[PDB]
């Protein structure tokens, strides 16, 4: 119940038009930054796969948000710390634990789903050392906290 | 790490990053598989989907052909491409080898391992491959560490001879004239690091022992074996040369698309009026049956310049000049033996000559008496008990006798030149621990296979059997070294069926030998006995096949290189080799160098047995050379040609033998560091990982140092890796969004 109130407070915070109406991206981010990580595929599945126009055409209410959040809370396929560590290990060609920023940049911007460059510069600025290499394990700890 | 090779570095290995960066390419393990073709027999294509018996295949050229799903075959993985040794590949197939070789050649990667074999395509461009710095820096490099190269196996054999105190010999197979001479010359040069003497002698033997064939216009019929005798301390001592399995029927009989040995044509050159004058020649090959029987002449290489080279080599060589005239007149006399008539006598089966003028010329050439020659030929004499009896022979018998005499004298002549050149070759230094180099024609295949083709195929069959046995022995040694011993069945009997059908009594060769002894023999009834004794009785023997209106089909066999269909016409006529002893004795009394000079199936059998026994005592190594295209242009490659060459070279047999075992052998450390991410948590770790993967144990064998896998298991783990990394990427994206 308390988490429901917190989610409603977040929805009220993120309202911009003043109509208490926001598109699906805001709800997706709210769930994303509040204990769950539902990928874009999961978001489409739970929202009926809105198209390019439907994303900003139709909007739902908190009442219809209750069932989808309840269902998503039952999805536990989120990986593990060791799983992420091993997955990142694949790029340690030298075995020294240092991965240059260029390789990870290409991997993220060319493989898998796409992330906006503004998101990259906002979230991935200042942690690069002089040589431009990022410790993947330290990055794992940092992403686990914030 | 590798920069020592300098400018030669890219060709032997591209770079640490070039092959790595090119490694990451798109590919589907389920819908990017190979597809059979019609003209190239194999092409790269992608399948749209699974549609029952029909599949929508799109290739680079652009087509929508369909192939039945039973013969569809997977494609090589991308990260396993450009592999030095095909034995490590996770999908062993006929087109996989062709594609690997073609892409390596395109990327200027010439040499390529195939297990024991070292395939080396011949580019028609200069390379720094033979640069003195390359060989200087390549010395002492082990086989495994160094990139694939003929120098690698040469050094390995040198080290084995030094250590094991055992002889090592190398055998090369390929197409002569496309680089065979260059390959052997560079090999002997690498040992040297008497090259001049070898290169000066080679043209003479080539002229004596080559003829124009349907495919190759400078075929080397005879098998040449060169032994590099070394010293006790592993220092070069001297060289020895021998020739084995020299065909003689080709000397007397020529096929429609074949020519006799280049000698006669070369001498017929007009640019030496004195020799033609003192040979008493009409200068028209059409006048003589021993030459114009087959194809008259071809442009090919210049006969005049070749004869100049041969006679000058004779001049600059150990022996004198008079015997050059002696040998030229002797070969002219051999030519003259194709003119007698010998009509049968009246009211008798005896034969009597008619054109007794070529006999006079032949006698003058050999300085004998024509009357004595005619008397001996017509009424051969033999010693039995303690007396002598003379019996006559019909025209066919004397014709066979004279043909056999000509073949025998030519063989003795060739042996005499071999002995003379060998004697002139070596020096006084002590000889020890020879190293063998063998040059022999490959498993040729034509549309009109005949007796000579059968003999060549049989010899290649024996060589392939020896290779298979050596492979089995080496594999058994390796497995016992690793504490693994299962399914250790020798491969000899797998190929022994054809050998038994060929050589063993009541076999094909034995049947041919015993049949012609019967007074009345004909080809049709010979085929009748063959069918009665082998049709159904022997698995390898089976009914022939007629395709695309081939000239003829009499009987077919299943060889190591595939189904081969032979012909029967003319075999009986040219198989017989009756040697007249009295005429040989007459030569023994002749006044010439002939004193110093002096069925085919049996002689071939005994010579092959002798050669195999000789080779069994030396540790073998093997080299393969393959032409990339029919045309002389580089880069371009004719896939059917390369596939046929690979089929005839036995490489496919080697890879097939390797496949039926457990070809993939990988280190535990690399497997754990590159494949443990599937189910993360070395005996316990590896066994746990393989148990959790839910894979039947029978598909792999577990060891203590190296883990043994089948071809398909690596591919299965590959799509498992692809799925796991896709899931990892999705999870990483989800977590990053969680941070946001």
């Amino acid at each position: 119940k308390e988490q429901q109130e917190d989610f409603k407070e977040a929805f009220l915070l993120f309202d911009r038009t003043g109509e208490c109406k926001i598109t699906l991206s805001q709800v997706g981010d709210v769930l994303r930054a509040l204990g769950t990580n539902p990928t874009n595929a999961e978001v489409k599945k739970v929202l009926g796969n809105p198209s390019n126009e439907e994303m900003n055409a139709k909007k739902i209410e908190f009442e219809q948000f209750l069932p989808m959040m309840q269902a998503i809370s039952n999805n536990k396929d989120q990986g593990g710390y060791e799983d992420f560590v091993e997955g990142l290990r694949v790029f340690d060609k030298e075995g020294n634990g240092t991965v240059m920023g260029a390789e990870l940049r290409h991997v993220l911007a060319t493989l898998g789903e796409k992330m906006k460059e503004e998101e990259v510069e906002a979230l991935l600025a200042g942690q690069e050392d002089s040589n431009g290499c990022i410790n993947y394990e330290a990055f794992v700890k940092h992403i686990m906290s914030v | 790490e590798m920069a020592v090779f300098g400018a030669a570095a890219p060709y032997l290995r591209k770079s640490e990053k070039e092959r790595l960066e090119a490694q990451t390419r798109p590919f589907d393990l389920k819908k990017d598989v190979f597809v059979p073709d019609d003209k190239q027999e194999f092409v790269k294509a992608k399948i749209v989907s699974r549609e029952g018996g029909k599949v929508t295949a799109e290739t680079e050229y652009g087509k929508t052909v369909t192939v039945k799903e039973d013969q569809v075959m997977q494609q090589n993985p991308p990260k396993f491409d450009k592999i030095e040794d095909m034995a490590m590949l996770t999908f062993l197939h006929e087109p996989a080898v062709l594609y690997n070789l073609k892409d390596r050649y395109g990327s200027w990667m010439i040499y390529t391992y195939s297990g024991l074999f070292c395939v080396t395509v011949n580019p028609y461009k200069w390379l720094p491959v033979y640069t003195p710095e390359v060989v200087a820096a390549y010395r002492g490099k082990k086989r495994s560490e160094a990139p694939p190269h003929i120098f690698s196996i040469s050094d390995n054999a040198y080290q084995y001879m030094l250590t094991d105190r055992e002889n090592q010999s190398i055998l090369i197979t390929g197409e002569s004239g496309a680089g065979k001479t260059v390959n052997t010359k560079r090999v002997i040069q690498y040992f040297a690091v008497l090259e001049d003497q070898i290169i000066q002698a080679n043209p003479a033997l080539e002229a004596f022992g080559n003829a124009k064939t349907v495919r190759n216009d400078n075929s080397s019929r005879f098998g040449k074996f060169i032994r590099i005798h070394f010293g006790a301390t592993g220092k070069l001592a001297s060289a020895d040369i021998e020739t084995y399995l020299l065909e003689k029927s080709r000397v007397i009989f020529q096929l429609k698309a074949e020519r006799d040995y280049h000698i006669f044509y070369q001498i017929l050159s007009n640019k030496k009026p004195e020799l033609l004058d003192m040979l008493l020649i009409t200068n028209n090959p059409y006048d003589y049956a021993f030459i114009s029987q087959g194809e008259t002449t071809v442009a090919s290489i210049d006969d005049a310049e070749e004869l100049m080279a041969t006679d000058n080599a004779f001049d600059v060589l150990g022996f004198t000049s008079e015997e050059k005239n002696s040998m030229y007149k002797l070969t002219g006399a051999i030519m003259h033996f194709g003119n007698m008539k010998f009509k049968l006598k009246q009211r008798e089966e005896q034969a009597e000559p008619d054109g007794t003028e070529e006999a006079d010329k032949s006698a003058y050439l050999m300085g004998l008496n024509s009357a004595d020659l005619l008397k001996g030929l017509c009424h051969p004499r033999v010693k039995v008990g303690n007396e002598y009896v003379t019996k006559g022979q019909n025209v066919q018998q004397v014709i066979y006798a004279t043909g056999a005499l000509a073949k025998a004298v030519y063989e003795r002549m060739f042996n005499w030149m071999v002995t003379r050149i060998n004697a002139t070759l070596e020096t006084k230094q002590p000889r020890q621990y020879f190293i063998g180099v063998l040059d022999i024609a490959g498993f040729e295949i034509f549309d009109f296979n005949s007796f000579e083709q059968l003999c060549i195929n049989f010899t290649n069959e024996k060589l392939q059997q020896f290779f298979n046995h050596h492979m089995f022995v080496l594999e058994q040694e390796e497995y016992k070294k690793e504490g693994i011993e299962w399914t250790f069945i020798d491969f000899g009997m797998d190929l022994q069926a054809c050998i038994d059908l060929i050589e063993k009594p009541m076999g094909i060769m034995s049947i041919l030998e015993e049949e012609c002894m019967f007074p009345k023999a004909t080809d049709m009834t010979f085929k009748a006995k063959l069918f009665d004794n082998h049709l159904g009785k022997s698995a390898n023997f089976q009914k022939p096949r007629n395709i695309k209106g081939k000239p003829e089909a009499h009987f077919s066999l299943i060889h190591y290189a595939g189904i081969v269909d032979y012909n029967i016409i003319g075999w009986l006529q040219k198989n017989k080799d009756p040697l007249n002893e009295t005429v040989v004795g007459l030569y023994q009394k002749s006044s010439l160098k002939l004193l110093s000079t002096l069925t085919v199936s049996a002689l071939h059998r005994e010579n092959l047995n002798k050669l195999m026994t000789n080779l069994r005592s030396t540790h073998p190594h093997f080299v393969r050379c393959i032409i990339p295209n029919e045309t002389k242009s580089p880069g371009v490659m004719d896939n059917p040609l390369v596939m046929h060459q690979l089929r005839c070279n036995g490489v496919l047999e080697g890879i097939r033998i390797c496949r039926k075992g457990f070809p993939n052998r990988i280190l535990y450390g690399d497997f754990r560091q590159r494949y443990r991410i599937l189910n993360p948590a070395s005996r316990k770790g590896a066994e746990k990982l393989l148990s959790s993967l839910d894979i039947d144990h029978n598909q792999y064998k577990f060891g203590h140092t190296k883990v043994f896998f089948k071809a398909g298991l690596l591919g299965l783990l590959e799509e498992m890796r692809d799925e796991r990394l896709s899931r990892i990427i999705t999870r990483i994206q989800a977590q990053s969004r969680g941070v946001l």
